[PDB]
């Protein structure tokens, strides 16, 4: 479908993203 | 919808300016407190969420200028100390960086020509900010080298005030839009566009900036009127204008890939409406959760609705308190979806935590 395509790029890039942010320790405010 | 949420705080600010911003630091790691900060007239402050639904006040920025009315914000961190940073801007036309620490401005650009209506920094390069403006163009800074990257504009660029803009989730792309109805493609990852990065970066102190007078796709087929709201969803397109509706949207025909879409392409399709009430007046913005499963509207009333957004006839709750009546600006997700924070014209600033 459109949508369930859609949303599997969407599964895969978010998921790219959430572990670059994972290798990441950003300090606190 | 399955999307339930717990309204379990509420404040007003000291000085009962509207609120018109308002972002969670998503940058923050695992076991740091979640931060978000809010924008409205002359101020930027910043505040931890703790257990038992608290809203811990941190520490405010308040502009030397009066007559300076803050309208955006977006994180960053600094690459180098791994510290975060914020970025601020509004009517005056210029860029602030402000150490969210210190809450003190320890750079700015004398960004645009006239006021800024947005700002969001590249999902992948931290030092990447966008700003657009009232004066018809998109800007790219890099901040690491102060330099700007790349200005969107001119021929065939808006014939008038930009509102709104969003990279897609990967940054190969921005789509912007604006009080000339019209949507506009610009892609980054276009050989020229690398190279204009690149050499950003090889720059020492003046640097020649990018004039970038053609987008790759343009289209004024969807809203009849001032579009104010814009954010990729995928690679499918969600905008807003009057009409109580958010118009999910994809340029081409139904098929066609946004990777093969050339730059004279005249159709577009539509697949569908989220349809709400009571948000017909301007600068009124959706957003959505990290996972992009949740998409979130205030109205002019105080309503916040929440869409479930896997779906194909999307879900939709209502989330009202008796006490909330003013128009709702701008709301922000926490990192991990479990506090929505809605910030309003009359300073009141909303906590709803998911059940
Ligand atoms: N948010 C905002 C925003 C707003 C005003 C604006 N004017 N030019 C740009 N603007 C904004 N840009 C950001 C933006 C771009 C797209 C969406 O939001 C004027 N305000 C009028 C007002 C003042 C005091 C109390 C109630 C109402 C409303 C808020």
């Amino acid at each position: 479908s459109m949508f369930s395509s859609n949303r599997q790029k969407i599964l895969e890039r978010t998921e790219i993203l959430n572990q670059e942010w994972k290798q990441r320790r950003i300090q606190p405010v | 919808c399955k999307y339930s949420f717990k309204c379990v705080n509420s404040l007003k600010e000291d000085h009962n300016q509207p609120l018109f911003g308002v972002q969670f630091n998503w940058h923050s790691k695992e076991g740091d407190p979640l931060v978000f900060a809010t924008v409205g007239s002359n101020r930027v402050t910043l505040y931890e969420c703790h257990s038992q639904g608290e809203i811990r006040l941190l520490q405010s920025y308040v502009d030397a200028d009066a007559d300076e009315n803050f309208y955006t914000c977006a994180w960053t961190y600094d690459s180098n100390t791994s510290h975060p940073l914020l970025a601020v801007a509004g009517s005056r036309g210029i860029i602030r960086i402000i150490n969210p620490i210190t809450m003190q401005c320890i750079k700015h650009y004398v960004g645009h020509g006239n006021a800024i209506n947005e700002l969001k920094f590249h999902p992948r390069d931290p030092n990447l900010l966008l700003s657009v403006s009232k004066d018809h163009a998109l800007r790219l800074w890099n901040i690491q080298t102060d330099t700007l990257v790349a200005i969107f504009g001119g021929v065939e660029g808006h014939r008038d005030e930009v509102l709104s803009a969003d990279y897609d989730l990967l940054g190969e792309k921005i789509m912007s839009c604006g009080m000339d109805h019209s949507l506009k493609l610009w892609r980054i990852n276009s050989k020229r566009m690398m190279n204009a990065i690149k050499e950003s970066y090889d720059y020492n102190p003046p640097f020649i900036s990018q004039k970038i007078h053609f987008p790759d796709f343009s289209t004024r087929d969807i809203h009849r009127n001032y579009v104010d709201c814009v954010r990729w969803l995928g690679d499918l397109i969600l905008s807003k204008s009057c009409e109580n509706a958010i118009v999910c949207w994809k340029p081409g025909k139904m098929e066609d890939d946004i990777d093969k879409i050339k730059p004279s392409e005249s159709n577009v399709t539509i697949l569908g409406r989220f349809d709400y009430s009571q948000c017909d007046i301007w600068y009124m913005r959706f957003s959505m959760d990290f996972w992009q499963k949740m998409l979130a509207l205030g109205n002019q009333v105080g309503k916040l609705y929440v869409w479930d957004l896997e779906v194909e006839k999307a879900k939709c709750t209502t989330l009202t308190h008796h006490k909330c009546g003013a128009a709702i600006r701008q709301t922000s997700f926490s990192r991990d979806s479990s506090i929505l924070i809605a910030v309003c014209d009359d300073a009141s600033i909303w906590r709803w935590d998911r059940l």
